[PDB]
C-alpha cells in the first residue's frame, strides 16, 4: 500500500510530509530509513 | 579402431579416469583445454531482485546464483540467446527459474537450490534442473534467513561456455600425467641427494616398464600413452564431458576447413 | 544540586551503557559483540 | 559470508557440504581432515576452501534489521 520511509528499529512503515519533523510513531527514533524502490533491479549473474 | 585408443581404468557418475595412447601430446592437449572451456552448458545469467532483506547484497546473491550447476544435458537443443530471433529471451533459448524464501520458524531458515522453481517451458528437453548430489537432496546452500527475512528473486539461465565465465565450466578438475617414468627426459629432477629417492612414484609407474640401468638414451621416443581423469561437477554427465570435448574440438577445425571454402 | 558541563564518555568504560552489556544486549543495540570501546563519539 | 558455492581453484561444487562437514565434527566426532577426505575433498585446493571458511553470516542473522 506504499511506504515513503521506514523506521530505524520499529521497521513500522511511516511516511509524512513537510513540518513533520522525523520521528515514528512511539518509536521517537529520530532516524528512518528511505524504503527500497520497486523499479526492480537486474544482475549481471557474474 | 587404428588411431587414438581409449582405455578406462575407473568409471562413476563423477570420474573416469582413462589411458589415450597412439596420439600426439597436441591433441591430448587441445582436448585437455577443450573440456575446460569450451563445452556449452545452461547457467543464471540475469537475476531480476524484486525483496532482500537477507543480510547479504543481491549481487552477491546473484553471483553464486551462477555458480549453481544446472541440467545441461540437452544444451545442444537450445540456442544462443545471441543468434535466437526473439527480443531478449524466451523458451527457444532460455529457462526461467524462481526463488521466494520467507524466514518463518524462529530457528534459522536455508535457501537451497532444490528451492529453485522453474517457470518457463522445457518443452521436453532435460534442462535447467537445478543439480543435486548430496545426501539429503537440498542442493546448494545459497543463503540464511533470520526470521521475518524475504527473499523473491527471478532468474534466466542460458548456454554460455567457459571462456565467457567460469560458471559455465562443466569440468572440475582435469588430471594429465604422461612418461611418469622419466624415459623421454622432459624434466630435469631437482634434489639434495639423490633424484629416485627424494621424489615420489607416481601412480602410473606401475602402468609401465622402468628403464634398465645401462641402456642408452632412447632419443626417437615421443609422447604417447597419456594418463588422464576427468572430473564432472554434475551439469552433464562425466562421459559427455569427453565426448563433446571431442565434438566441440571437431567442430572448430570444421568450422575452420569452411572458411578456406566459402573463401 | 547543580548542572556543570557535560563530559564525553569512553565506550565500554564502567559508565558507558555497554560495559555490562551481554552479548544479545550488544546485538539488539546493534553494536558489535567484537568492538573492543577504547575510544570516543 | 557463508559456503563459496564452488572451489575458487578448480570449480568443484563445494556450496553442499557445509553442514555435513559441521554435522561430521559434532555429531560423529571426527577430525577436519579425516571429515575432508570423506566429503571428497581429496585435493587441498577444494580442502582449504571448507576448513578455512568462517560463517559470519551466523553472526550477521543475529542483528534485529
Ligand atoms: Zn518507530
Ligand atoms: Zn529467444
Ligand atoms: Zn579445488
Amino acid at each position: 500500500a506504499t511506504l515513503k520511509y521506514i523506521c530505524a528499529e520499529c521497521s513500522s512503515k511511516l511516511s509524512l510530509s513537510r513540518t513533520d519533523a522525523v520521528r515514528c510513531k512511539d518509536c521517537g527514533h529520530r532516524i528512518l530509513l528511505k524504503a527500497r524502490t520497486k523499479r526492480l533491479v537486474q544482475f549481471e549473474a557474474r | 579402431e587404428e588411431g587414438p585408443q581409449v582405455k578406462i581404468r575407473e568409471a562413476s557418475k563423477d570420474n573416469v579416469d582413462f589411458i589415450l595412447s597412439n596420439v600426439d601430446l597436441a591433441m591430448a592437449n587441445s582436448l585437455r583445454r577443450v573440456m575446460i572451456a569450451e563445452i556449452p552448458t545452461l547457467a543464471i545469467d540475469s537475476v531480476e531482485v524484486e525483496t532482500n532483506t537477507t543480510v547479504l547484497a543481491d549481487e552477491f546473491i546473484a553471483h553464486r546464483l551462477g555458480l549453481i550447476p544446472l541440467q545441461s544435458m540437452d544444451i545442444e537443443q537450445l540456442e544462443y540467446s545471441r543468434d535466437c530471433f526473439c527480443e531478449d529471451h524466451c523458451d527457444k533459448c532460455s529457462v526461467v527459474l524462481t526463488l521466494q524464501a520467507f524466514g518463518e520458524s524462529e530457528s534459522t531458515t536455508n535457501v537451497y537450490s532444490k528451492d529453485l522453481v522453474i517457470v518457463s517451458n522445457l518443452m521436453g528437453r532435460n534442462i535447467g534442473h537445478p543439480i543435486i548430489q548430496d545426501k539429503e537432496g537440498n542442493g546448494v546452500l545459497i543463503c540464511k534467513l533470520r526470521k521475518g527475512q524475504e527473499l523473491k528473486l527471478t532468474c534466466v539461465a542460458k548456454k554460455g561456455i567457459a571462456k565467457e565465465h567460469a560458471k559455465w565450466g562443466p569440468a572440475a578438475a582435469i588430471e594429465f600425467e604422461y612418461d611418469p617414468w622419466n624415459k623421454l627426459k622432459h624434466t630435469d629432477y631437482w634434489y639434495e641427494q639423490d633424484s629416485a629417492k627424494e621424489w615420489p612414484q607416481s601412480k602410473n609407474c606401475e602402468y609401465e616398464d622402468p628403464p634398465n640401468e645401462g641402456d642408452p638414451f632412447d632419443y626417437k621416443a615421443q609422447a604417447d600413452t597419456f594418463y588422464m581423469n576427468v572430473e564432472s561437477v554434475g551439469s552433464i554427465p562425466v562421459d559427455q564431458v569427453v565426448v563433446r570435448g571431442i565434438d566441440t574440438l571437431q567442430k572448430k577445425v570444421a568450422s575452420i576447413l569452411l572458411a578456406l571454402t566459402q573463401m | 544540586k547543580v548542572f556543570i558541563g557535560r563530559l564525553p564518555i569512553m565506550l565500554r568504560s564502567k559508565n558507558c551503557y555497554l560495559s555490562e552489556a551481554t552479548e544479545s544486549d550488544l546485538y539488539k543495540l546493534k553494536e558489535c559483540p567484537f568492538d573492543m570501546g577504547g575510544y570516543f563519539i | 559470508m557463508i559456503v563459496p558455492v564452488r572451489c575458487f581453484s578448480c570449480g568443484k561444487v563445494v556450496g553442499d557440504k557445509w553442514e555435513s562437514y559441521l554435522n561430521l565434527l559434532q555429531e560423529d566426532e571426527l577430525d577436519e581432515g579425516t571429515a575432508l577426505s570423506r566429503l571428497g575433498l581429496k585435493r587441498y585446493c577444494c580442502r582449504r576452501m571448507i576448513l578455512t571458511h568462517v560463517d559470519l553470516i551466523e553472526k550477521f542473522l543475529r542483528y534485529n534489521p
